[PDB]
């Protein structure tokens, strides 16, 4: 029998009998053993179920013509933990055996696999050793680490040869195939065929490519301790993994930790010192993978809830219930989140679907804090404050690609929020030039940008929530709007609700309002499985001062901004006609601005944005006269006391 | 298959009557089964969806081995078929389904009495327009009634999957009933050869297989410019390639004898006319008596 094909047993492979475990595994019996134990992992493990798990990833891998199979760390430690132990060592040989031994399993499930795809990397998905990029020292060189950061940079998509052959320039002789590191280029410093010391070259137009792309990651600025520089490394993406990631998100990278010789770097510093870069295994955004997600069973409970008669007010008072407050600044918010229905006529008329609501008034009113939460509850949400933002920050910033030095184009504030909303706080402190750059956004839902000779236009289609305090610091009832806030006509034209604030004095108001802050203050206290217990009585609590669940509200709100677009089939005009006429025949009041068809347009977005509440793709008559009241109200309360009188009086049926 | 030589492989097993009815595809599952199916077979996603034409040569020579091999495990062991191709040198060959569907096609999309005369008119040179296709000298008409065929069938296919997600499908013991009432295709539906396609494609899914009984199935759809239904009486199917003593003897349509017998009975403006009897056009106001009359009837 040849002594090469011999096998050794399980336990054998933990008693290890080499220098180093890189030297151990490369050797031919250890290799078979290895393959054979990660072969009989792949096709014998079972969860508490018993379902095969692996078996099935894999169709699911072949279902999607994917090259990637996602493999659990946590199961092949239990199952087999020497192997565990010696991919963590020493992740490069361990992870060619295991590709190896997946296309096996791969092919035994579909036969002719290969002519889709030759490899199939493996990928570990959760390492139970978390690093830092400021804990990484020399004792971690060349073995997998998982670490936690935040992409701040990107570069494109480009082929990096896979297998070369070299020639030379002396006898012209071909070099025989390689393998091409990703830090490194393969060097020769002398021949095989002449055996001379000659030049070489790159030749073999017969090549097999593979994509190439390179991120840097930083730490991110919550961790780094108090006040000190944030440490970034590069981390490099091979074919499979490029473009799974854009500036501006926070990854967790597991890969190996890998150094090389830079001569700039030993020039530079002076002493003999290594550049140092991580080769990405596997990358994932930063309970599960994402609470916007939803299931086909979850899906089952929006309906049943949708058909509660008053859902809408549920979800009214299920907004920012530790505010007290409002409701008002409830109603205008929850609209501004579900949106409206974009609508284009034939590629010549378009209409925004976005809601904008601009919030004004007294200094203490719980107007950030609404913003605060507007933002974790959105799905693509930005956050900028008046005094810190700039119009290079809020269309695009230009920086230089390190690898084709052709200047490209970042994304803005606004960019980054497309589909989604841009919460401005403080926004009557903001300069004159950013508050243009924002006038472009609000009604041309896009931005142009001219840097550097990258002329281009880009998307930015989203809603805008303002909170701002009137200019002296208070607002006077009796002087109107204008004088008010600093902002120019167009702009408070621009925005479709307009909830002032009022901070009055008044007994019973203020005694529930105490009441009810206290009893916020106290229920919140530090003080006031064991995972399960504390689920429960978090909910527990969060039923206590919300008719709904917030979980169950964040992945209601995708749903419905997704999959429902509420049309207008048909509905008695002459209603909003009427009102249309009334306002615009008690607006000729001097003091009052005209009332211009954009109420008008406001009216129906916020029709189709309440009716996407129920989940009804039918805009019925309630919804309709509820947003005719949520516009009248908006339009009467900015107006001085003198006409507020009159037109309190003239409205009552509406309001 | 429905015009392998003339779309893509995917689309050829996409939109078909047999396909569908044995995967069931108008769900998710259906259509994960099929990727399955073409994954296994080991033609890529990508190949699979390129058109016949500029698609890998390989491929096209080894199509039947790798049918053969690979389609006993999903049950499409029928799809294998012997049909007659004609082709014209240096000219794609196109097969006798292709060229039938292509014909149906022209006559059907190509191209209050008053509206009724417009129509039968537009049908009768429709007729004509077909007729002109059938020759060797006119392969621009053939071309666009392939095209017209593709368009049809992607729209008969997106009603018949809201219909079955939807479950319009009333049962009954004596028969079944699907009654449409909505839609953005619902104009296409006057032409009573679209019509019969569309039935059709629900008789073969879940009513001829899925281990579902043999009822007749009465199908109707509206038209508001008119307010009329084009009823259809359709006759119900066994499984497509099972040879039997049952399946030889043929299923007779009984709709004719009770349609006139409820129309002598009762006075709806019934316009019996066409020659198939299958088909009439009843008033918006009287579609439900009549149905009532029909389900009281209990000659089908
Ligand atoms: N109705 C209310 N219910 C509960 N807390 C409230 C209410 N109104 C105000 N508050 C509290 O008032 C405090 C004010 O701070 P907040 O961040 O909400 O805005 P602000 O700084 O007053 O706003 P502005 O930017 O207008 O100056 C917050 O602690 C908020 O909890
Ligand atoms: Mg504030
Ligand atoms: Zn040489």
């Amino acid at each position: 029998i040849d002594p090469l094909r011999e096998e050794l047993t399980l336990e054998s492979l933990s008693n290890v009998k080499a220098n180093s475990y890189s030297e151990w595994i490369t050797q031919p019996n250890v290799s078979r053993t290895i393959a054979r134990e990660l072969k009989s992992f792949l096709l014998e493990y079972t969860d508490e179920t018993g379902r095969s798990v692996y078996g099935a990833r894999i169709r699911t891998l072949g279902e999607m013509n994917s090259e990637s199979l996602e493999v659990n760390y946590r199961h092949l430690a239990e199952s087999k933990a020497i192997l565990a132990l010696f991919l963590a060592k020493c992740p490069e040989e361990m992870l060619k055996i295991f590709d190896l031994v997946a296309m096996e399993a791969t092919e035994l499930h579909y036969p002719d696999y290969a002519r889709i795809h030759s490899e199939i990397h493996v990928r570990i998905s959760d390492f139970p050793t978390i690093y830092s990029l400021r804990e990484l020292r020399e004792s971690n060189l060349s073995s997998l680490v998982r670490v936690t950061g935040v992409v701040t940079r990107r570069t494109g998509v480009f082929p990096q040869l896979k297998y070369v052959k070299f020639n030379c320039l002396k006898c012209g002789s071909i070099l025989g195939p390689f393998f091409q590191d990703s830090n490194e280029e393969i060097r020769i410093s002398f021949c095989t065929n002449c055996k001379s010391k000659g030049p070489f070259r790159v030749n073999g137009e017969k090549t097999v490519y593979r994509n190439y792309q390179r991120v840097t990651l930083q730490e991110a600025p919550g961790t780094v301790p108090p006040g000190r520089l944030p440490r970034h490394r590069e981390v490099i993406l091979l074919a499979d993994l490029v473009d799974v990631s854009k500036p501006g998100e926070e990854v967790e990278v597991t890969g190996i930790y890998k150094n090389n010789y830079d001569g700039n770097l030993n020039a530079k510093n002076g002493f003999p010192v290594f550049a140092t870069i991580i080769e990405a295994n596997s990358i994932k955004r930063r309970e599960g993978l994402d609470v916007f997600s939803w299931t086909e069973e979850e899906e089952r409970e929006f309906r049943k809830i949708s058909r509660d008669r008053g859902i809408i007010d549920k979800i009214i008072s299920s907004m920012a219930p530790s505010i007290y407050g409002h409701r008002d600044i409830k109603t205008a918010v929850a609209c501004s989140l579900f949106g409206g229905v974009p609508k284009n006529v034939n590629g010549k008329h378009s209409i925004r679907g976005d809601i904008n609501v601009l919030l004004l008034g007294d200094p203490g009113t719980a107007k950030s804090q609404i913003l605060k939460y507007v933002e974790k509850t959105a799905h693509r949400a930005v956050f900028a404050t008046g005094q810190g933002a700039s119009a290079v920050g809020l269309t695009a910033s230009v920086r230089k690609d390190p690898i084709t030095k052709e200047w490209t184009l970042e994304g803005g504030a606004l960019v980054l929020a497309d589909k989604g909303v841009c919460l401005i706080d403080e926004f009557d402190k903001m300069n004159d030039q950013d508050r243009t750059s924002i006038h472009e956004a609000m009604e041309q839902q896009s931005i142009s940008i001219s840097k550097a000779g990258i002329v281009t236009t880009l998307q930015a289609r989203c809603s805008i929530i303002a909170a701002a305090n009137p200019n002296g610091g208070r607002y006077n009832s009796t002087l109107p709007l204008a004088q008010n806030v600093s902002l120019t006509e167009p702009i408070l034209s621009r925005f479709d609700i307009l909830c002032v604030v009022r901070d009055l004095v008044d007994e019973e108001a203020d005694e529930r309002l105490a009441t009810f802050v206290v009893d916020s203050h106290v229920r919140s206290h530090p003080e006031n499985n064991a995972r399960q217990r504390r689920l429960q009585r978090q909910r527990k609590k969060e039923e206590e001062i919300s008719p709904i669940p917030q979980e169950l509200l964040m992945k209601y709100i995708h749903y419905a901004r997704t999959k429902i677009y509420p049309k207008l089939h048909q509905m008695d005009m002459d209603k909003v006609s009427r009102v249309y006429a009334d306002l615009r025949r008690e607006s000729i009041s001097t003091g009052s601005f005209p009332i211009t068809v954009r109420h008008l347009e406001s009216i129906l977005r916020i029709a189709e944005s309440f009716a996407k509440m129920r989940l009804s793709e039918f805009v019925s008559s309630y919804d309709l006269d509820r947003a005719i009241k949520v516009v009248v109200d908006s339009f009467v309360d900015a107006q001085k006391v003198s006409v507020r009188r009159q037109l309190r009086r003239s409205f009552a049926i509406y309001t | 298959l429905f015009l392998l030589r003339h779309s893509s492989l995917y689309d050829s097993f996409y939109y078909s009557n047999y396909v569908n009815a044995k995967l069931s595809l108008w769900n998710e599952n259906g259509k994960k089964r099929l990727h399955k199916m073409f994954a296994r077979m080991g033609i890529p996603l990508s190949t699979a969806q390129e058109t016949w034409l500029y698609m890998d040569h390989s491929i096209k020579r080894e199509l039947g081995i790798i049918f053969d091999k690979n389609l006993d495990r999903y049950g499409l062991q029928d799809i294998i078929r012997d049909g007659f191709v004609r082709t014209l040198g240096y000219r794609g060959s196109i097969s006798a389904s292709e060229f039938v569907e292509a014909l149906t096609a022209l006559l059907e999309v190509g191209n209050s009495a008053q509206k009724l005369t417009n129509l039968r008119k537009r049908w009768v040179s429709n007729f004509w327009l077909s007729w002109d296709a059938l020759d060797d000298r006119k392969v621009e008409l053939l071309n666009r009634g392939i095209q017209l065929a593709q368009d049809l069938q992607r729209a008969i296919f997106n009603t018949g999957v809201a219909i079955l997600e939807k479950k319009l499908i009333k049962h009954l013991r004596i028969y079944r009933l699907c009654v449409l009432q909505d839609g953005p295709d619902l104009d296409l539906y006057r032409n009573p050869l679209t019509l019969l396609r569309l039935g059709n494609w629900l008789i073969e899914c879940c009513a001829e297989s899925e281990d579902k009984q043999l009822l007749p199935m009465v199908l109707a759809s509206i038209d508001e410019n008119t307010d009329t239904y084009l009823v259809a009486g359709l006759t119900p199917r066994y499984p497509r390639g099972l040879d039997t003593i049952h399946t030889k003897k043929p299923i007779l349509n009984n709709f004719s004898m009770a349609f006139q017998q409820i129309t002598a009975e009762t006075d709806a403006k019934v316009r019996i006319d066409n020659f198939e009897s299958s088909i009439i056009e009843i008033r918006r106001e009287d579609l439900s008596p009549f149905l009532e009359k029909l389900t009281l009837s209990g000659l089908l």
